[PDB]
RNA sequence: GGCCUGCU
RNA sequence: AGUAGAAACAAGGCC
């Protein structure tokens, strides 16, 4: 109901009507990236400079109807002045902390299921067992190794269709996945995330990260396993070796 | 006793303590005003290194151009751009012979990419010179403006959605009698053929800031949008070629560079017997970009693309053809001050052609006098050579050809050489039975380099025995030695957001521990200092302290409200649980089991009004410009929390005549959000097609209302309401 | 965790002694005819030594100290330091 | 079909070698081209003066770097480093804990002996009476705060003509259009020439010497980290504790904290109170040997209008700092300072009691957003230094299969050359090397400039060449005079870079033997 | 005097 | 004046 209604409201005004009519689907990306905002050259300097202002961050308009304009002593939490090239309003950082102490609460039980990679890292490290540190010269030789320890033996494009069919089943188009490994992955990640309401985009991004294999060139000495490379900073050094066995093994 | 750190080198070798010689703890030099002086100096220097060439006047642009190719051979060691066509063609032929099938294959993959590439690939670029407004703007904005102007003028082949078609339209625009542009102060202005040619062939010049390692400032250039597609295709070909060359090091990272350097030094020295001596030259090329003539790149590519479809050759040749006629905008201008009357003034650079020379000092006066003959419509012709490393990969190809030309099969002498080339820098390992052989080999290498328009900087170069050398701030001494002073500037808060900054800092510490041999105790100290600076920057202190800030009240009440205070994030005033073992874990997941369910739910709430995600590309990618290197992007692990807000924008557009761009931004974003709600996959996979917005949106409204009734909330009343509302918007689009 | 005790020796009855252990910490003692006896830990002290003896620590020096005062012949034991790991113990002989 | 035609074809006909007429002909020639020994012919024909002859590099080859000559070098720091004085209260508050103005007033009330201020050493270019009146105004308004109910967290000062001149207000020339100002003869470019030449002075050497000396306080209170769980983490923590014990009692750490706090406060005030002049007391909190926490008040900073748009835009402030060092002994070091006499101090000494004078160094200084940001990240000097020391320790421990930190820091048997005395080269323990490197990094962050970067690069090149010579690797150069000229052009007027050049000359003299 | 902006 | 260094800041524009 609503969606077509703001569609009609947009088409009511002449300029947006022209934009909707003359613009083709292919140009979607271009106009979406059409912005006057330059990409910052020195982000640290301005982040240290903007945070000294009042209302340094930006938030959706809806914040004006969930968080009061001021806190107990009267420190303002949000302003009604919109951003430069968006309908979002500039708000103070307190509106963040406020949201974490009296804002609406939900059931975050499914975030562990979504962010599978990070929670698997945590579980692997929690059950790890350290050993003695041995001091001897390490011959670090540079090798190509896979960093992602949960890659399902799929490439970027190869798993992209799987991700769409898992999250966006209707926009798949011609592709119907042939490999049965992809079939089982689709089934599992479909039944697992059937009602998760985090965001389609973040779900797709994390599925891409988990399933897609990624490789990088690093100086290693021993190890060479996927689980042993994520902790390469902790097990191998310039003149010391720290024996380690992740919780998985 | 007087303390002197440098004397420490009397016991510790120079490379083992080279980090002490990198003052990367202070503010790097910045330029303050116009870069016009540097632009003029660079143009004059590029034109006078090729003075002995031949002059001509282009019949289309009417600008004077200098061709030094096949000019007189140099008779001195000064820089020279007199490259010889036959010599470079022979070098490329030998490169092909030593690597058969390189050019044909690379051309095949490049042909595939060119004929399947899309227009949107041009949006994935940093600032570009929009000619519609004569100023630098984001790549997407400039592309959109140029497409709009083309469509208004009648060039609508780009509607096919293909980059090749966009380039076809671009070339067709060159043969138009009169184009029309828009200006706000809206006014429609008409550009004749020559003016549009110069506007499409021109470059915008700026001054490079945050450049560490030299006393003087330099100038850099940014091209337009008409020529970036050809550049993209040419660089794709050059990258595909260099990926097949082990002597190149430009298309790889740092660790790969070190590995290849070690391999080449071991190969050269190990194969050398006791009788052969080995010497390493740590060479830098003086005026690398100013001495590389685009015509020679045209020759190299047309030799590479031999026995290929003529359309491929034409599309790959268009780029150097435009660079050979490239023009450069002088710059921002010049600012004058009058102390007697106590005032200041800012004259644009376009007045340099006619403005009197009484206001300029002797140096600038002479520079303007020398560059005036080349001024055409406020921009100077820069045919002789490249401006700033636009063809990095082709230059690397030429250098690799030079390196391979001494494989002992072409030297025809006992001496021989090899090494690694990365544009403007090289390491050359030369072996010969005696010092005379080494001298002859280096002399012939230098002479051959001078025949290709490449000069070796004698002041910044030195030769020693193999085993010790330098390459791009990587010091090799019987094995590469860590520096850690190049990455020091990256140890602070990045400046993206709270969660992003935390993750980026911990990940940078981890990486520099893995690669740059950062010590454990040093890493712990870095973690402590980073946490201190992070808390002091975001006003998020431990919470149990009495440090009054603008955010210390809400943080303190959250602290007193929470029961398990060990689960609070550092952003919310909680303890830091990070350590050397936890540097690869996001903060949210490390504290997940310690958080109270109420605070956990409030933090990671999808309905939060702070989190905003635009595209799959910008989810967890942060662009950090590294010190002493080109802009780079990093993947940082982070969980989407309420702290993932995006900061405020500039907001200074409101005082400029270009104020309508914000309204267009808002309307485009509203339409894009509506489309995304209609097409959820709009962000992850960019939609493709040739239909218009409202058609897809209305038709999908039809179908989705239908099916969501066939099972879902909709009802006949609502379904029919949607159907007739779709009809209403249909008849509205009719009129 | 390696531990070294210092500060033991021969002392007079009613005298004072400062044990130190270079490394949670405990001090325990063993007399020649017996097993381990709890002394102090860090604070808590056993009945036989309370008010006479004080346990303290410097977390910047990585040291735990046992300040013994008004010593009795019944304090004669090897005093061992321990970390939650054992030291080798330092002999204290009161007479 | 990608056809070149029309204007774009003619451009292709004008982008060929000199003796070609059309792209068709050039492509035909390229396709018909085959290698027939053309590089050899031109190599033979090319003049033999085009060579890369190698000049041997011997012990007698390198000459000392020449230093510029001129008036002595002046002080450039944003605060006093060697001549600072501290007024204290012995409070239990932590670094960030507390309110600035009340702490400053309480510290200043701890001192008795105030006298009516008078000029001792003039600025020599400004109006010293303005500085005097500004000091008295600061005192008066400090009392005004003391009287009222609760000390404000941040105070704004009145915009009197005194600080209007001292802060450079309404002095930027008004921006106009060129078409309205063309007949003005004085109208010309901004002064763009090489900076004034200045010769090195001996004060920077002593300042660095005393910047590496120990102190009676701990100037670093580090944050918390996750409890160590792995043995390697325990080793790292022990190493870190050793270095903290070595460097905390160091003037370099005190300078780090001073700069960080001052720049943070200045940046925050500039971003918040853009229009109105603001008072900020220089505060630094330390911990005594006895363990009692203490606050220290060096002086005050008055920040002016700070409407900073570009990263290079300058915010001007005026800094006042107490001291006991008489400026009548090294006047050339205080060219830009105005120094008054404000009181007398009595420090307990065996010679009765000194009753020394107590002066106020007052000056007008300026910074920028980039400078403030980089000065508020001075804590990475600790990193740089201690990473270097830990690299030394690890490299040595790779030889003997055992961690070597404890014996390095306690036995102090091994020593490194860390300075030269008239008797000869002096070596110090690893802790002294730590402090020396920390001081070097701190001074790099304080006296940063393009000269420093250029000299560092062009002298690292020569250092590598000299190291190759000392390693018996038959080093050679193509143009050493060019490298020397490249190094010598970076030495203009910066005290730090000139001191580095003098150090490099001394290292060359001691090396090459 | 009143209001707008701080990488456009 | 001061910062800074091959050109700039020492507020800008709009009424």
């Amino acid at each position: 109901m609503e969606r077509i209604k703001e569609l009609r409201d947009l088409m009511s005004q002449s300029r947006t009507r022209e934009i909707l009519t003359k613009t083709t689907v292919d140009h979607m990306a271009i106009i979406k990236k059409y912005t006057s905002g330059r990409q910052e050259k020195n982000p640290a300097l301005r982040m240290k400079w903007m945070m000294a202002m009042k209302y340094p961050i930006t938030a959706d308009k809806r914040i004006m109807e969930m968080i009061p304009e001021r806190n107990e002593q009267g420190q303002t939490l949000w302003s009604k002045t919109n951003d430069a090239g968006s309908d979002r309003v500039m708000v103070s950082p307190l509106a963040v902390t406020w949201w974490n102490r009296n804002g609406p609460t939900t059931s975050a039980v499914h975030y562990p299921k979504i962010y599978k990679t990070y929670f698997e890292k945590v579980e692997r490290l929690k059950h790890g067992t350290f050993g003695p540190v041995h001091f001897r010269n390490q011959v670090k030789i540079r090798r190509r190794v896979d960093i992602n320890p949960g890659h399902a033996d799929l490439s970027a494009k190869e798993a992209q269709d799987v991700i769409m069919e898992v999250v966006f089943p209707n926009e798949v188009g011609a592709r119907i996945l042939t490999s049965e490994s992809q079939l089982t992955i689709t089934k599992e990640k479909k039944e697992e995330l059937q009602d998760c309401k985090i965001s389609p985009l973040m779900v797709a991004y994390m599925l891409e990260r988990e399933l897609v294999r990624k490789t990088r060139f690093l100086p290693v000495a021993g190890g060479t396993s996927s689980v042993y490379i994520e902790v390469l900073h902790l097990t191998q050094g310039t003149c010391w070796e720290q024996m380690y066995t992740p919780g998985g093994e | 006793m007087d303390v002197n750190p440098t004397l420490l080198f009397l016991k510790v070798p120079a490379q083992n303590a080279i980090s002490t010689t990198f003052p990367y703890t202070g503010d790097p030099p910045y330029s303050h005003g116009t870069g016009t002086g540097y632009t003029m100096d660079t143009v004059n220097r590029t034109h006078q290194y090729s003075e002995k060439g031949r002059w001509t006047t282009n019949t289309e642009t009417g600008a004077p151009q200098l061709n030094p190719i096949d000019g007189p051979l140099p008779e001195d060691n000064e820089p020279s751009g007199y490259a010889q066509t036959d010599c470079v063609l022979e070098a490329m032929a030998f490169l092909e012979e030593s690597h058969p099938g390189i050019f044909e294959n690379s051309c095949l993959e490049t042909m595939e990419v060119v004929q399947q590439t899309r227009v949107d690939k041009l949006t994935q670029g940093r600032q570009t010179y929009d000619w519609t407004l004569n100023r630098n703007q984001p790549a997407a904005t400039a592309l959109a403006n140029t497409i709009e102007v083309f469509r208004s003028n009648g060039l609508t082949a780009n509607e096919s959605g293909r980059l090749i078609d966009f380039l076809k339209d671009v070339m067709e625009s060159m043969d138009k009698e009169e184009m029309e542009i828009t200006t706000h102060f809206k006014k429609k202005q008409r550009l004749n053929k020559r003016s549009y040619l110069i506007r499409a062939l021109t470059l915008n010049t700026m001054t490079k800031d945050a450049e560490r390692g030299k006393l003087k400032r330099r100038a850099i250039a940014t091209p337009g949008m008409q020529i970036r597609g050809f550049v993209y295709f040419v660089e794709t070909l050059a990258r595909s070629i260099c990926e097949k060359l082990e002597q190149s090091g430009l298309p790889v990272g740092g660790n790969e560079k070190k590995a290849k350097l070690a391999n080449v030094v071991r190969k050269m020295m190990t194969n050398s017997q006791d009788t052969e001596l080995s010497f390493t030259i740590t060479g830098d090329n003086t005026k690398w970009n100013e001495n590389q003539n685009p015509r020679m790149f045209l020759a190299m590519i047309t030799y590479i693309t031999r026995n290929q479809p003529e359309w491929f050759r034409n599309v790959l040749s268009i780029a150097p053809i435009m660079f050979s006629n490239k023009m450069a905008r002088l710059g921002k201008g010049y600012m004058f001050e009058s102390k007697s009357m106590k005032l200041r003034t800012q004259i644009p650079a376009e007045m340099l052609a006619s403005i009197d020379l009484k206001y300029f000092n002797d140096s600038t006066r002479k520079k303007i006098e020398k560059i005036r003959p080349l001024l055409i419509d406020g921009t100077a012709s820069l045919s002789p050579g490249m401006m700033m490393g636009m063809f990095n990969m082709l230059s690397t190809v030429l250098g690799v050809s030079i390196l391979n030309l001494g494989q002992k099969r072409y030297t025809k002498t006992t001496y021989w050489w090899d090494g690694l080339q990365s544009s403007d820098d090289f390491a050359l390992i030369v072996n010969a039975p005696n010092h005379e052989g080494i001298q002859a080999g280096v002399d012939r290498f230098y002479r051959t380099c001078k025949l290709l328009g490449i000069n070796m900087s004698k002041k910044k170069s030195y030769i020693n025995r193999t085993g010790t050398f330098e390459f791009t701030s990587f010091f090799y001494r019987y094995g590469f030695v860590a520096n850690f002073s190049m990455e020091l500037p990256s140890f602070g808060v990045s400046g993206i957001n709270e969660s992003a900054d935390m993750s980026i800092g911990v990940t940078v510490i981890k990486n520099n521990m893995i690669n740059n041999d950062l010590g454990p105790a040093t890493a712990q100290m870095a973690l402590q200092l980073f946490i201190k600076d992070y808390r002091y920057t975001y006003r998020c202190h431990r919470g149990d302290t009495q440090i009054q800030t603008r955010r210390s009240f809400e943080i303190k009440k959250l602290w007193e409200q929470t029961r398990s205070k060990a689960g609070l994030l550092v952003s919310d005033g909680g303890p830091n649980l990070y350590n050397i073992r936890n540097l690869h874990i996001p903060e949210v997941c490390l504290k997940w089991e310690l958080m109270d369910e109420d605070y956990q739910g409030r933090l990671c709430n999808p309905l939060n009004p702070f989190v905003s995600h635009k595209e799959i590309e910008s989810v967890n990618n942060a662009v950090m410009m590294p010190a002493h290197g080109p802009a780079k992007n990093m993947e940082y692990d982070a969980v989407a929390t309420t702290h993932s807000w995006i900061p405020k924008r500039n907001r200074s557009i409101l005082n400029t005549s270009q104020r309508g761009i914000l309204e267009d931004e808002q309307m485009y974003q509203k339409c894009c959000n509506l489309f995304e709600k209609f097409f959820p996959s709009s962000s992850y996979r960019r939609p493709v097609g040739i239909s218009s917005m409202v058609e897809a949106m209305v038709s999908r409204a039809r179908i989705d209302a239908r099916i969501d009734f066939e099972s879902g909330r909709i009802k006949k009343e609502e379904f029919a309401e949607i159907m007739k509302i779709c009809s209403t918007i249909e008849e509205l689009r009719r009129q | 965790v390696q531990l070294q005790e210092s500060g033991g020796g021969l002392v007079q009855a009613g005298a004072s002694l400062r044990l130190s252990c270079a490394a949670f910490m405990g001090w325990f003692r063993q007399a020649p005819g017996q097993e381990r006896e709890f002394v102090a830990a860090i604070t808590y002290y056993a009945d036989s030594a309370k008010g006479r003896f004080t346990i303290s620590r410097d977390s910047a020096k990585n040291t735990v100290y046992l300040q013994m005062n008004s010593l009795k012949p019944e304090d004669t034991a090897v005093y061992y330091c321990a970390a939650t790991y054992w030291g080798q113990g330092t002999q204290v002989t009161v007479s | 079909r990608f056809e070149i035609t029309g204007t774009m074809r003619r451009l292709a006909d004008q982008s060929l070698p000199p003796n070609f007429s059309s792209l068709e002909n050039f492509r035909a020639y390229v396709d018909g081209f085959e290698p027939n020994g053309y590089i050899e012919g031109k190599l033979s024909q090319m003049s033999k003066e085009v060579n890369a002859r190698i000049e041997p590099f011997l012990k007698t080859t390198p000459r000392p770097l020449r230093l510029p000559d001129g008036p002595p070098c002046s002080q450039r720091s944003k605060f006093l480093l060697m001549d600072a004085l501290k007024l204290s209260i012995e409070d239990p508050s932590h670094e960030g804990e507390g309110i600035p103005l009340y702490d400053a007033i309480k510290c200043m009330r701890t001192f008795f002996g105030w006298k009516e201020p008078n000029v001792v050493k003039p600025h020599e270019k400004g109006i010293n009476p303005n500085y005097l009146l500004a000091w008295k105004q600061v005192l008066a308004e400090l009392q005004d705060i003391e009287n009222e109910e609760k000390i404000p967290k941040t105070k704004n000062m009145k915009k009197t003509s005194q600080l209007k001149w001292a802060l450079g207000e309404n002095m930027a020339p008004e921006k106009v259009d060129f078409d309205d100002c063309k007949d003005v003869s004085d109208l010309k470019q901004y002064d763009s020439d090489e900076p004034e030449l200045r010769s090195l002075a001996s004060w920077i050497q002593s300042e660095f010497n005393k910047a590496c000396e120990l102190t009676d306080s701990s100037w670093i209170e580090l944050d918390e980290i996750g409890e160590d769980v792995a043995p390697i983490e325990h080793i790292a923590s022990m190493r870190r504790n050793y270095f903290t014990a070595e460097v905390s009692h160091c003037r370099a750490t005190e300078y780090i904290m001073k700069g960080v706090y001052i720049n943070t406060a200045l940046l925050n005030a500039s971003c918040a109170a853009m229009d109105d002049f603001q008072l900020i007391p220089m505060i630094s909190k330390c911990r005594t040997k006895e363990g009692r926490r203490k606050t220290n008040l060096y002086g005050f900073i008055i920040k002016g209008r700070s409407h900073l748009r570009n990263d290079t835009d300058v915010v001007n402030f005026v800094s006042m700092e107490f001291s006991l060092t008489d400026p009548r002994l090294e006047p050339h070091k205080w060219e830009k300072y105005c120094v008054l006499e404000i009181g007398d101090m009595l420090l307990r000494s065996a010679i009765g009691q000194v009753s020394r004078p107590m002066f106020l160094y007052v000056r007008t200084n300026g910074t920028s957003k980039i400078k403030m940001k980089w000065g508020m990240e001075m804590r990475r000097c600790l990193l740089q230094s201690l990473q270097q020391i830990e690299s030394m320790i690890e490299a040595e421990s790779s030889v003997k299969e055992k961690d070597m930190t404890k014996e390095f820091f306690e036995n102090k048997s091994e020593t490194w050359p860390i300075g030269e005395s008239p008797k000869g080269v002096e070596e110090g323990s690893i802790g002294k090397v730590c402090r020396t490197l920390l001081a070097k990094s701190v001074f790099n962050s304080l006296y940063a400039s393009p000269q420093l970067e250029g000299f560092s690069a062009e002298s690292r090149k020569l250092l590598l060449i000299v190291q190759a010579l000392r390693d018996n690797l038959e080093p050679g150069t193509f143009d050493l005079g060019g490298l020397y000229e490249a190094i010598e052009e970076c030495l203009i007027n910066d005290p730090w870079v000139l001191l580095n050049a003098s150090w490099f000359n001394s290292f060359l003299t001691h090396a090459l033997r």
